[PDB]
């Protein structure tokens, strides 16, 4: 449970904190995204 | 991208006809015309919706992400 | 934006009735129907079927501004006559034929074998 | 049989062809209208999104999901929520559908309105299920999924009208002709050299007497024959296309003559 | 649909006519000034912090940002900033309050020299109204 940021390339989850190194483990790539909020999302289907 | 379900100016469904089409056509061998006329889209509205389709979703799938 | 709700063109607002009939002060014995929440689909329906009507001398709807989903409709019967009883009628003489389409359309299709 | 008179020409689950006579053109266009715009539906109205690995938008598949037609046979037993007593959506007023897709496959995994599921209770009625006209027997396809892409979705339908959306219009287009020989004149034929080569001949022609030059115009003639054609989405049968159209406008001009007598009350 | 304007099938507007899909993306820097002043990433207190936006800040996480999922409208507060100079002033940035929509993506990265700095993106669909040019 919980990945606070995903790894851009190969998709790796992370989870890291503040002050950790803004990287991926085992692919170099500092690039890193966020993962969606679990506070579900409707929308109108109009 | 992506088939439009429900042709724009009618709303007569065209999100079933997509892969029925690009069959009458490889499989078929049969011309754009006579397959959107054999899948019963008799309105210029509904062909247009078939005919002038850009399937764009298929090259976004080649994406790995 | 500033874009009505879609509701707005069927539901009734607070406290809105769906008639309010006016009296047409310029013509004797003539009145002044406002349709809320209704558009073509019931005015020239009622129009149409209200100049079937011998004892009725005058009938028009207009819908003011299409913004809004309401109509005007303007009534005027000969003396003795009352312009309400007139659109009375005239409703009903619409459900009425309206009642053997739907039976004449059931019987007709029930004979067909597709 | 009495006042105005169907004479059906063709049938099938999707189309009804018929000729209506002895009847205003005022209630033949009502009733046009009222089908296209009036009948009640069901479709899908809120989506709620778990999880989306597409290409496409959260709300790009929402739409389209709004779009897929649902079965509306017993529509006439469901009540609207805003009109029902509960807190947003219950039993009595809705449809629970489930999407959950996966890229479990190599090749691409494809989403289809039959990949939707019933969760609610359906009390027994026909309703809300996706119509399936497909040879294939797959429906509506919704959306194109790699390897990790996974959907995973929930569906609110509701009852409706085209009026608030045009995914609550139960009828496609509903073709509409009278006098296919201009005898009544209410159109003049824009020409080069002539109107009657220059302009296509009527299907309907062959349904009417040619008007014959050597006669005078008949200003008395009045527009009764109705040559319609009425086209059904799926959610509702292109009969009940028809009848609930003549029965919806008839409760229409019903609440007219209850709402005078609610005010004759004062 | 006088003096070049133009009338629309609201039925066909419905059935997906002409719409489309909006993405804008916002970005911020946590900058250094000099020896000491540093801003930061966090969701400002209100009685800590100066000049606080009348917008909303809750949906901050405690990174300071939004996750991606939320939706958001005008003057909410998509990335929580403050420049710590003495307690803190408020350099947070509001999405533009003529908008609103979902946030589709959230980034964060080190650029060249290594300054901590995150890009939003929101996802908006517009669908054909009625001053809309063709
Ligand atoms: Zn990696
Ligand atoms: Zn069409
Ligand atoms: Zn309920």
């Amino acid at each position: 449970a919980t990945l606070k940021y995903i790894c851009a390339e190969c998709s790796s989850k992370l989870s890291l904190s503040r002050t950790d190194a803004v990287r991926c483990k085992d692919c170099g790539h500092r690039i890193l995204l966020k993962a969606r909020t679990k506070r579900l999302v409707q929308f109108e289907a109009r | 991208m992506i088939v439009p379900v429900r042709c724009f100016s009618c709303g007569k469904v065209v999100g079933d006809k997509w892969e029925s089409y690009l069959n009458l056509l490889q499989e078929d061998e049969l011309d754009e015309g006579t397959a959107l006329s054999r899948l019963g889209l008799k309105r210029y509205c509904c062909r247009r919706m078939i005919l002038t389709h850009v399937d764009l979703i298929e090259k976004f799938l080649r994406y790995n992400p | 934006m500033n874009a009505p709700d879609r509701f707005e063109l069927f539901l009734l607002g607070e406290g809105e009735s769906k008639l309010k009939i006016d009296p047409d002060t310029k013509a004797p014995n003539a009145v002044v129907i406002t349709f809320e929440k209704e558009d073509h689909t019931l005015g020239n329906l009622i129009r149409a079927e209200l100049l079937n009507d011998r004892k009725v001398l005058f009938a028009a709807y207009k819908v003011e501004h299409p913004f809004f989903a309401r109509f005007k409709l303007r009534i005027q019967t000969t003396e003795g006559y009352d312009p309400k009883d007139a659109l009375k009628n005239a409703c009903n003489s619409i459900i009425n034929k309206l009642g053997a389409l739907k039976t004449n359309f059931e019987t007709e299709w029930n004979l067909q074998t597709l | 049989e009495e006042g105005p008179q169907v004479k059906i020409r063709e049938a099938s689950k999707d189309n009804v062809d018929f000729i209506l006579s002895n009847v205003d053109l005022a209630m033949a266009n009502s009733l046009r209208r009222v089908m296209i715009a009036e009948i009640p539906t069901l479709a899908i109205d809120s989506v709620e999104v778990e999880t989306n690995t597409t290409v496409l938008a959260d709300e790009f598949i929402a739409h389209r999901l709004g779009l897929i037609p649902l079965q509306s046979m017993d529509i006439e037993q469901l009540e609207y929520s805003r009109d029902c007593f509960c807190e947003d959506h219950c039993d009595k007023c809705s449809v629970v559908l489930t999407l959950q897709a996966f890229g479990e496959s190599e090749s691409t995994t494809n989403v289809y309105s039959k990949d939707l599921v019933i969760v609610s209770n359906l009390m027994g009625r026909n309703i809300g299920h996706p119509i399936i006209q497909d040879k294939e027997g797959n429906g509506v396809l919704i959306c194109k999924l790699r390897k990790g892409q996974e959907l995973k979705l929930t569906c609110v339908a509701k009852k409706g009208i085209a009026k608030e959306h045009a995914k609550w219009g139960p009828a496609a287009a509903i073709e509409f002709e009278y006098d296919p020989w201009n005898k009544l004149k209410h159109t003049d034929y824009w020409y080069e050299q002539d109107s009657a080569k220059e302009w296509p001949q009527s299907k309907n022609c062959e349904y009417e007497d040619p008007p014959n030059e050597g006669d005078p115009f008949d200003y008395k003639a009045q527009a009764d024959t109705f040559y319609m054609n009425v086209e059904s989405v799926g959610s509702i049968p292109v009969d009940q296309v028809v009848v609930r159209g003549i029965d919806t406008l008839q409760k229409k001009v019903a609440s007219i003559l209850l709402a005078l007598t609610q005010m004759d009350q004062d | 649909n006088q003096e070049d304007s133009m009338i629309m099938n609201q039925s066909s507007i419905d059935r997906g006519l002409f719409r489309s899909l909006f993405f804008r993306s916002y970005m911020d820097q946590e900058k250094k000034y000099g020896m000491s002043i540093t801003e930061t990433f966090e969701k400002p207190q209100r009685t800590n912090t100066l000049r606080m936006k009348h917008g909303t800040y809750d949906k901050l996480d405690d990174d300071g940002l939004i996750a991606p999922g939320v939706r958001v409208s005008g003057e909410d507060v998509i990335i929580g900033k403050t420049t710590p100079i003495s307690s803190k002033r408020d350099a947070s940035t509001p999405l533009r309050s003529t908008e609103n929509g979902i946030v589709d993506q959230v980034l964060v990265t080190t650029n060249q020299d290594g300054l901590k700095f995150v890009k939003v993106r929101v996802r908006t669909t517009k669908i054909p109204q009625i001053g809309d040019k063709f």
